[PDB]
């Protein structure tokens, strides 16, 4: 939902701010990369003939096989204020956003780009040994800080405030420490560019003027930039957030020139194998992956034993499992990490037996677990034995007259989120204390 | 004519009997019982009996592995 | 640490454990070996070249911790080092081989552990000159070190022959170990028992290797061999006797099993019962041939407090005759009080202890260091299972939900009577009723084990089915087993703590348990050994079933998991059966009536 979250934030952004964002070719290129192939086809079809088209022509062109994705593309196209659907002359005249259109046209023709590609200095240096290594150093420091092992190079103060204010790595000052939330463990499980998107989403959510379109345009040309070159130090807010993301380790800046590392391209797009972990009924780990980061993240929920060059070993204990469960880590998160670290031999055998049993029957008189459950279900039954309860504390009523208070003040209460427990035939249903706003008036009336 | 505040927990017969054992080794804490999946407890001592439930399964298994 | 090795930020939990300071050789690819410098725990890769060749020496010098599918776990121990140097494998050759097969430079801690595992082999030797322990040495050089120790009392001297058992331990701490390697061919004084076998018998290669274990030199090395159930261990012992060819006797603390090994012995061997004899609680008559066999029982030596003079004359006769070799069957019960006295009484020039499981409730299994010696051979359960030499078994655990009334009575019950109270849940009756319906629909032979003889009778009588416990008349017992085996119409049996052993039933294929002792890992494994010799083990589609009805919400969870972990160590995990299909599809559920549950609780209350 990453591009979906981006599109959602853009639709939250009001129409004229969006149109201000559609002014420049680099931003329009980034949004062009965001949109699905159908909407991309629509805008490239429209960009070279300036004719408002009725919707019925689009309906004639579209084969109904991709009609659902067509509707998704045009619904995003309309809600992003990028389409102008008006039923002029009775039929829905369709129009692409004109600022977006001309900026895409200039980007494609190589016309007026206003250095939205980048205000270049073009005094390039080596990036493998300076930029990549500085990026790796700073990002290693923040990754081990997000692991929880002590490390000297702490993050910056504004991103420390980001971790404090945000629900991501809650810096619990009563305990005095940063703490992994369940949202923090989801953040850990996220892809690298997903993590980048999470960081910028929280930072833009909390930052206020620091102009909003300055953030948007600057970030979009930051994604549009290339590697290993010097560039001119742009707006003032863009420059101060440029120095901020320099402190993030994103750019190697020599205090007007700056050298964007591999992370700009990582933000632009992504990139017995590495990370293929042999599961065991013995609950012993033969990982096909070794890093200090790997040991750092695996120590949170595994008793480990020793590190070799690719195979760091140890043992899963139920104490480690309960440690993870008490860390706020979801059992779903743990098992999701387990499919991210599955191994080819067991995968091949599971596929062969999957085809073998689907040749017999789909039911098989057993619960469904495609990966070998002897490592998994033993944890998963203990993971089923993790929570296994539910507690209501607060207001509670009982012994109703009839079912008059369950199909309209409990079904519509289900549509608004005010009750906690729904039991129609017991004549008792539990509500939250804060969610007593609109439960107890139609009960009175 | 009865609608009184209490902490209602969806429960099990076994942990219900454990709550009665809590009452046994220190009485008059838990208030009333509806069925095996509904008991009513002192809302002040909900966390007291939560940590006692924690030590209850600690006594149940205790999983040494040393 | 032979490195600088700035530690990882999370290497603190690698508490003397981050062994990456020692380098990786470029030969890490072909070689499989990683070495623990402190613990000595040894890593073996199953999908590596020459791992099959090196695993023999891995067993020879190290103990195997675990051998799963991918990466085997071993551990160097002084016991296995002593075994390897007793076989004869010198330190520099061993070091050269292990470093030639080691991915990494070898830890000098482990190297000097091997160097300190150097003994005075061939230097102390006890000879039994016709029931007279003459403790020779190969040189007078040993005598000067030995005389420093003063517990005692080329050169031999007087020792209390019972005190030999303790001074073997004493010489184990003072590190001059005696060896027992019989020169039977050079002992012309004992009469040889030249008995052969038939060519129709086929020795499996692991049995051949086991025979090679004590015959590295041809002298009869005395020690320990433990093999899985139904592996023809009787036949291996018969082969060992047929190649030793001297006067020899067989011991085991039972009667039915002992007479059936007498039958099996005289069946496959070429030795006539003229040379054989039997001595137990019933019959006490011996053979008078110069060489031969007295197959017998611990019963006739463990009790001398109250015996007939017939027993006295026979034990006098067998004590007077000096034997060459002895067989100690099911040796897991001998180190107790009246039981290891058989070792003190019997003087044979070679020993061997045998059992199905070398586990018990305590570490009296370490007494075999100074009782019966080192371990010579072992087989692998997964190896024989996938080779079809033993069965391929599905293991299952069945959690019975503990009902409310039995649960509250369980909480108000006293500690040692709580066990029967959780066992008497009617949900167990309902579940086993549906399971016996489903598996007799499947047509399976179903076996139930209970520690309580009365509860076993309760379940059998509720099912209207026969009962087998510890103290029943023998003719009733043979009637029931005759009906079950010979009669096809009789197929389901309820066994107990005398039916888990002392009888030979390879016919068992589906096994259930409901009760056992607190920590009876060994007795649990003896129960499971009944279906281990399920001979239908080579055809596809075979999967033997093991079940265990455990009442939930109990410390029976802890007890059952602690007992069944030994089988997991053998490689037998137990699948989950908590919610099952067909619980309601059976029309009748035993004490499904809440009033019936109350009446059953009333009955167990009245007994309580
Ligand atoms: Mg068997």
């Amino acid at each position: 939902s990453l591009k979906h979250s981006v599109t959602q934030y853009l639709e939250e952004i009001p129409q004229q701010v969006q149109n201000r964002l559609y002014t420049s070719p680099a931003t329009c290129l980034a949004i062009y990369r965001i949109l699905p192939p159908l909407a991309k086809f629509f805008i490239m079809a429209m960009v070279f003939n300036e004719n408002e088209v009725p919707l019925l022509d689009l309906d004639k062109w579209v084969n109904s096989n991709g009609k659902l994705q067509f509707q998704n593309a045009i619904k995003s196209m309309k809600s992003l204020h990028l389409l102008i659907p008006n039923k002029s002359s009775g039929t829905l005249m369709i129009n692409l956003n004109p600022t977006f259109k001309i900026s895409l046209r200039n980007a494609l023709t190589g016309g007026e780009v206003q250095n939205s590609f980048g205000v270049v200095v073009e005094e390039n240096v080596v990036s493998l040994d300076l930029l990549d290594e500085y990026s790796a150093n700073k990002w290693e420091t923040i990754l081990h800080f997000m692991v929880g092992t002590p490390l000297a190079k702490i993050p910056s103060e504004k991103v420390l405030n980001l971790l404090k204010h945000s629900k991501l790595m809650e810096e619990v000052n009563s305990t005095g420490e940063f703490k992994i939330t369940n949202e923090g463990f989801q953040f850990l499980l996220q892809e690298i560019n997903s993590q980048l998107w999470t960081l910028l989403l929280q930072y833009l959510k909390m930052i206020e003027t620091m102009d909003l379109v300055d953030v948007l345009h600057f970030i979009f040309m930051l994604g549009a930039l290339e590697v290993g070159k010097a560039y001119k130090i742009l707006s003032e807010t863009q420059r101060i957030m440029l120095q901020d993301m320099r402190d993030y380790g994103l750019v190697f800046q020599k205090h007007s020139i700056f050298y964007p590392t591999k992370l700009a391209l990582m933000l632009t797009s992504d990139t017995i194998p590495d990370g293929s972990l042999i599961v065991e009924t013995n609950f012993k780990i033969y990982s096909y992956s070794n890093s200090p980061l790997q040991i750092a993240v695996l120590s949170l929920f595994v008793h480990l034993k020793a590190r070799f060059v690719n195979m760091v070993l140890g043992q899963i204990t139920r104490e480690s499992i309960r440690r993870a469960l008490t860390n706020g880590i979801t059992a779903d998160q743990i098992i999701a990490y387990l499919e991210t670290h599955a191994h080819p031999q067991m995968r091949r055998l599971a596929e062969e037996k999957l085809e073998k049993k689907l040749e017999l029957d789909p039911n098989c008189k057993e619960p469904l677990q495609v990966l070998p459950p002897t490592v998994v279900d033993q944890i998963r039954l203990w993971q089923l034995e993790l929570d296994r309860v539910i507690t209501y504390e607060g207001s509670l009523y009982s012994d109703f007259e009839t079912s008059q208070e369950y199909n309209l003040l409990s079904k519509y209460a289900q549509d608004i989120g005010v009750l906690l427990w729904k039991d129609d035939k017991k004549k008792k249903f539990f509500i939250s204390k804060e969610g007593n706003s609109q439960v107890l008036d139609f009960a009175k009336r | 004519a009865r609608a009184r505040k209490g902490a209602l927990v969806q429960c099990d017969p076994s942990i219900k009997a454990l709550i009665l054992q809590i009452d046994a080794k220190m009485s008059d804490i838990v208030l009333e019982e509806l069925d095996d999946t509904h008991l009513l407890v002192n809302p002040s001592k909900v966390e007291f009996v939560k940590h006692e439930l924690n030590r209850l399964l600690s006594k149940n298994i205790y999983n040494p592995m040393d | 640490i032979p490195a600088d090795f700035v530690p990882d930020s999370v290497s603190g939990m690698f508490r003397s454990h981050d062994f990456s300071y020692l380098r990786l050789r470029p030969d890490h690819a072909s070689r499989p070996l990683w070495i623990s410098p402190s613990d000595g725990r040894i890593i073996l890769e199953s999908f590596s070249p020459l791992a099959e060749q090196a695993q023999d020496f891995l067993v020879t010098i190290a103990e195997p911790i675990s051998r799963p599918s991918h990466i085997h776990e071993y551990k160097i121990t002084a016991y296995s080092l002593y075994a390897a140097v007793s076989v004869g494998l010198e330190t520099d050759d061993i070091i050269s081989v292990l470093d030639r097969l080691s991915k990494v430079p070898v830890a000098e801690s482990i190297i000097n552990f091997i160097k300190g595992a150097t003994i005075s082999y061939g230097k102390v030797k006890l000879v039994i000159k016709h029931n007279r322990y003459f403790v020779e040495t190969t040189q007078a050089d040993i005598l000067q070190m030995l005389l420093n120790d003063s517990v005692i009392g080329v050169h031999s001297f007087e020792i209390a022959n019972e005190s030999v058992e303790v001074v073997k331990k004493r010489c184990q701490e003072i590190d001059y170990p005696v060896l027992e390697e019989y020169d039977f061919r050079n002992d012309h004084r004992n009469p040889d028992l030249d008995i052969d076998l038939k060519p129709s018998t086929q020795i499996r290669p692991y049995q051949e290797k086991s025979l090679s274990k004590m015959f590295g030199n041809g002298r009869a090395r005395s020690g320990i061999i433990v093999l899985p159930c139904g592996a023809g261990k009787t036949l291996v012992g018969i082969t060992a006797a047929c190649t030793i060819k001297k006067s020899v006797i067989v011991l085991c603390t039972s009667s039915v099993s002992v007479m059936q090994w007498r039958q099996q012995f005289l069946q496959w061997c070429t030795l006539q019962p003229e040379n054989c004899a039997v001595f137990t609680s019933d019959n006490k008559e011996m053979f008078q041939t110069e060489s031969g066999l007295v197959v017998s029982t611990y019963s006739m030596v463990a009790n001398t407090r109250n015996r007939s003079h017939d027993s006295q004359k026979v034990m006098d006769f067998l004590t007077g005759r000096e034997w060459g070799f002895i067989i100690l069957d099911e040796v897991h019960v001998v180190p107790a009080a009246m039981f290891r006295r058989v070792v003190s009484t019997i003087a044979a020039h070679a020993k061997l202890g045998l059992t199905a499981t070398l586990v018990r409730e305590d570490d009296k299994i370490g007494d075999l260091n100074f009782l019966i010696g080192p371990k010579l051979y072992e087989a692998n359960w997964m190896e024989l299972s996938q080779k079809g030499h033993i069965a391929n078994v599905q293991c299952a655990e069945v959690w019975c939900p503990m009902t409310a009334e039995f649960y509250q009575e369980y909480l108000r019950e006293t500690a040692r009577k709580r066990m029967l109270l959780y066992i008497m849940n009617p949900t167990k009756f309902q579940a086993c009723q549906f399971l016996i319906q489903y598996h007799e629909r499947r047509g399976d032979k179903i076996i139930v084990f209970s520690d309580n003889v009365y509860a076993l009778q309760e379940y059998a009588l509720k099912m209207g089915k026969p009962f087998i416990y510890g103290s029943t008349p023998q003719q009733e017992r043979m009637n029931i087993l005759q009906n079950f085996q010979y009669n096809d119409q009789i197929n389901t049996i309820f066994l107990s703590k005398v039916g888990d052993t002392s009888i030979d039933l390879p016919e068992a294929t589906c096994l259930i348990q409901i009760s056992s002792h607190y920590g009876s890992r060994r007795q649990e494994a003896q129960r499971l050994g009944r279906i281990l010799r399920a001979k239908r083990r080579n055809d596809e589609g075979f999967n033997a079933f093991f079940y265990s009805l455990v009442s939930k919400d109990t410390q029976e969870m802890y007890y059952s998991t602690k007992r069944q972990a030994f089988l997991v160590d053998q490689g037998y995990a137990f699948k989950v059966i908590t919610h099952l299909h067909g619980m309601e599809n059976i029309p009748n559920l035993a004490y499904a009536s809440p009033r019936e549950r109350r009446e059953l609780l009333q009955e167990v209350l009245l007994k309580n």
